[PDB]
């Protein structure tokens, strides 16, 4: 009972892993650069090739760099809830955003917005003067609600504390 | 999914988790739960991950359709018999068979459950009925690759004109079988994908030992000091011929006529009725059975009797990812030494003898049991006078085996017999060729302990650690520096790039994506401006001109590629080791499709990992292991 672009999506998969259903980083990247690089009402080049690694690695359980069909259309969608935001905070077209708007899609995808957080945000992801164009804005929140969860995971019965050895560690960060 | 959740499993099957006690409940479905919750709400049961459509059925061949499941009547039990029982006393005999559509290799596996009670209580839950709480819905535990899966399913089975198409009791009223078999085929994702499976398989699944078998036509020297050692452990052996029976070897002693010494074998069939033309046999058996398995295992099977000798076992895991784990094959002295390596340790010997089998996980690509298999195969080597040091290439390029499994089949498990002078030896499990994403898991049923380990290395990394202050400049560098900021005279993670950028004429290639200088920054921003003075800055360039050196060293042409496998080496240059997992994730999360990992890359990596490591580092300041953290503290670290 899935809607029609994630049939024509799904077939797009088969096409490519065939019933290994997988796609990897490159692979992503494309079939996701060529869905959002239509409509002229949005501007952007693309995904570049790190964006759509981190949309991979954080979906991926097994640590082999691909997407399942099932993950892609988590991530797909939630990148859905998002090519509106953005979408509709820039409306100078230029494929960015206001620094002082930039607080307010972070809210309009519900957030706490901490001050110390943001920053870290907009050091990451905006451009000198301090602009975060499609690209990035989505790749934050990918990586961001990764995160939220990944601690939501790890936090079973609910001391708000995570706690990781070493390995955990240099794991969760470098896995994203 | 994410990382998280392979993480977060572990420390839960680090608990218990999987284990007979904490099986895990695959789909999440839990009985007590949707019982409970079905008795109370006046329903039977309705199994919304594995419905009684036709899909449930199969796909192509028992495939919707198709008239071998066209129309259709999946009945419960008491729909279609009455006061039908779950599972009643232990016969002598079975009454077990299969309909139509039914497969045949479920009818030894189970069977076998049958007349050992106790094997059978590991299986299906002895605690069900069609009385006191039913609910149309029944579990069973089932052992895969490693560690038990709780499935709970109802009871609709495909009828056909009151019929049962597949495995059933001649005797109606028992169904434990029929529905244990429902169970599997669900775990399995579907009916017709039991269509083949060996007996050797989905038994292993039933019990957890571990399925070695013979071709009774050309057979080992001692073929018979092992039979008798087999049932002598409580093994299970069966038996079958080109007839198309089943049987069991409930077992042989070699009595003597003292002039003769007529050893005998006490053959049984599970069905009752036994006759023939020879004695037990004349062990002329050799040249009248065709088949032979037996079942050594799992030592918390017989969770008592003090009967039968008890196996000694420990089990790993392990996986090789394509590009960075992968080698596989003695074959490829390219790849091979970066398999995953275990230590096994023998202490006493026998009055040491060993079983290990490399069985493979499952695989999202196949669809029915024994297709799509990966050629696995392992080999073992000889330690000469030695843990935390991963193999490296020169130790097989060096010695060159003692005794190598058996060739490498195109099959799910895989185990040889080894007997050996208590020294320790190493494995490496792996796959044919290079190059194949896959999992895995290596048990080891010994006769006396064993300490199985790995061999790999621990996180460790340790940095030169400069301490100029705002001197040790050289000056001729000092001079070469604020000239290229301006003002300020600092540099930016931006100013930084093309700073950087406009620094090169060597040798593809083109400085460093932003990212990279983002993080270059990032490793080395404590007063949390944004910028960087000449200190920082220095150690920077010099760190960059160490890195260039390495890549440089090793992409021996102007190609501005390197394999993916050089990282492991490379890494270690740059003063980092680490154990198989984050490899991994260091070339998942860095190399190309074609497994090629750029200059920038490289060193977005090994600045990257400094930074999280110091970070780790620094926050541990009294090395406890751990480094505890709170969400929005989490959430920071997090962005990068």
């Amino acid at each position: 009972n899935e809607s029609e672009e994630v049939r024509q999506f799904r077939r797009l998969f088969a096409q490519l892993a065939g019933d290994d259903m997988e796609v990897s980083a490159t692979e992503l990247m494309n079939i996701l650069n060529k869905v959002v690089t239509r409509h002229p009402d949005l501007k952007t080049d693309g995904f570049g090739i790190d964006t759509c690694r981190s949309m991979v690695a954080v979906m991926d359980s097994d640590t082999t760099g691909k997407l399942g069909f099932e993950e892609f259309k988590y991530l797909w969608n939630n990148i859905k809830r998002w090519q509106a935001i953005y979408k509709q905070f820039d409306t100078d077209r230029s494929g960015t955003i206001c620094s002082s708007e930039l607080p307010g899609a972070f809210e309009a995808a519900g957030f706490h917005l901490n001050e110390h957080l943001y920053n870290m945000i907009i050091r990451r992801y905006s451009d000198e003067s301090g602009n975060m164009d499609f690209d990035n804005f989505i790749s934050c929140l990918v990586r961001l609600d990764a995160m939220f969860r990944a601690f939501k995971s790890l936090d079973k019965d609910g001391t708000g504390q995570i706690q990781v050895n070493i390995q955990e560690w240099l794991q969760l960060t470098m896995y994203s | 999914a994410g990382i998280a959740a392979k993480l977060a499993k572990d420390r839960e099957a680090a608990e218990g988790l999987g284990s007979h006690e904490r099986a895990i409940k695959y789909l999440n479905q839990d009985y007590e739960a949707l019982r409970n919750e079905c008795l109370e709400a006046g329903t039977l049961f309705q199994d919304p991950s594995f419905p009684a459509i036709p899909s449930a059925l199969g796909f192509k061949e028992l495939g919707p359709y198709s008239s071998k499941t066209r129309g259709m009547r999946w009945k419960r039990p008491t729909e279609i018999c009455a006061d039908p029982q779950f599972i009643i006393g232990g016969a002598t005999r079975t009454d077990i068979c299969q309909g139509a559509l039914g497969d045949c290799w479920l009818l030894a596996a189970i069977a076998s459950l049958t007349l050992n009670e106790e094997i059978l209580a590991r299986v299906v839950p002895l605690n069900q009925s069609f009385q006191e709480n039913y609910a149309g819905i029944f579990h069973f535990q089932f052992w895969q690759y490693g560690e038990w899966v709780e499935v709970v399913v109802d009871d609709r089975l495909p009828t056909k004109d009151g019929e049962l198409l597949f495995v059933h009791s001649a005797e109606g009223s028992e169904f434990w079988s029929a529905l244990l078999e429902k169970a599997y085929a669900k775990i399995n994702g579907c009916y017709e994908a039991l269509s083949g499976g060996a007996t050797t398989e989905g038994f292993e699944d039933f019990t957890g030992g571990i399925a070695e078998w013979y071709e009774l036509k050309k057979p080992p020297p001692n073929l018979f000091k092992i039979i008798q050692k087999a049932l002598q452990k409580g093994s299970l052996l069966g038996c079958s011929i080109d007839k198309g029976h089943a049987y069991s070897v409930t077992g042989a002693e070699e009595v003597e006529s003292n002039g003769s010494l007529q050893k005998l074998i006490r053959i049984r069939n599970p069905w009752g009725e036994v006759e023939w033309t020879g004695r037990w046999m004349s062990f002329s058996d050799f040249l009248r059975h065709y088949s032979r398995l037996e079942i050594c295992n799992l030592t918390p099977d017989t969770l008592t009797s003090d009967t039968y000798k008890k196996w000694k076992l420990t089990k790993m895991d392990g996986n090789w990812r394509r590009g960075s784990t992968a080698g596989g094959c003695r074959n490829y002295p390219n790849t091979f030494w970066m398999n995953p390596q275990y230590l096994i340790k023998l202490e006493e010997e026998d009055e040491c003898t060993f079983l290990v089998g490399l069985i493979q996980k499952h695989r999202r690509r196949q669809r029915k049991m024994g297709e799509d298999m990966h050629t696995i195969g392992f080999g073992i080597y000889e330690v000469p006078e030695e843990t935390n040091i991963h193999l490296s290439k020169n130790f097989f390029l060096t010695n060159r085996a003692r005794e190598r499994s058996d060739t490498f089949i195109n099959l799910r498990e895989v185990l040889n017999r080894f007997k050996l002078p208590p020294g320790e030896y190493i494995l490496v499990p792996s796959t044919f060729e290079p190059n194949k994403d896959g999992d895995f898991c290596i048990r080891v049923f010994s006769e006396k302990k064993a300490d199985y380990q790995a061999v790999d290395d621990e996180i460790e990394a340790n940095l030169e650690e400069f301490d100029i202050s705002e001197d040790d400049i050289d000056d001729g560098v000092r001079r070469l520096f604020a000239q290229l900021a301006g003002e300020d005279a600092e540099i930016s993670a931006f100013e930084l790039q093309t700073i950087l950028r406009r620094v090169l004429a060597k040798r593809k290639s083109d400085g460093f994506s932003i990212e990279t200088c983002k993080i270059m920054v990032d490793m080395l921003d404590s007063d949390g401006s944004g910028k960087l003075g000449l200190k920082e800055f220095y150690i920077l360039w010099t760190k960059i001109q160490k890195y260039q050196k390495i890549y440089r060293e090793i992409d021996v042409d102007r190609s501005g590629t390197m394999n993916s496998y050089e990282m492991r080496k490379a890494l270690e240059e740059a003063g980092f080791k680490m154990p198989c997992q984050l490899h991994q994730v260091i070339v998942a999360r860095f190399a190309d499709d074609q497994l090629i990992i750029d200059f920038d890359n490289f060193v977005r990596c090994l600045v990257r990992l400094e930074t999280l490591f110091k970070i780790f580092k620094q926050l541990d300041p009294e090395n406890t292991g751990t480094i505890e953290l709170d969400l929005i503290s989490w959430l920071c670290f997090s962005v990068l």
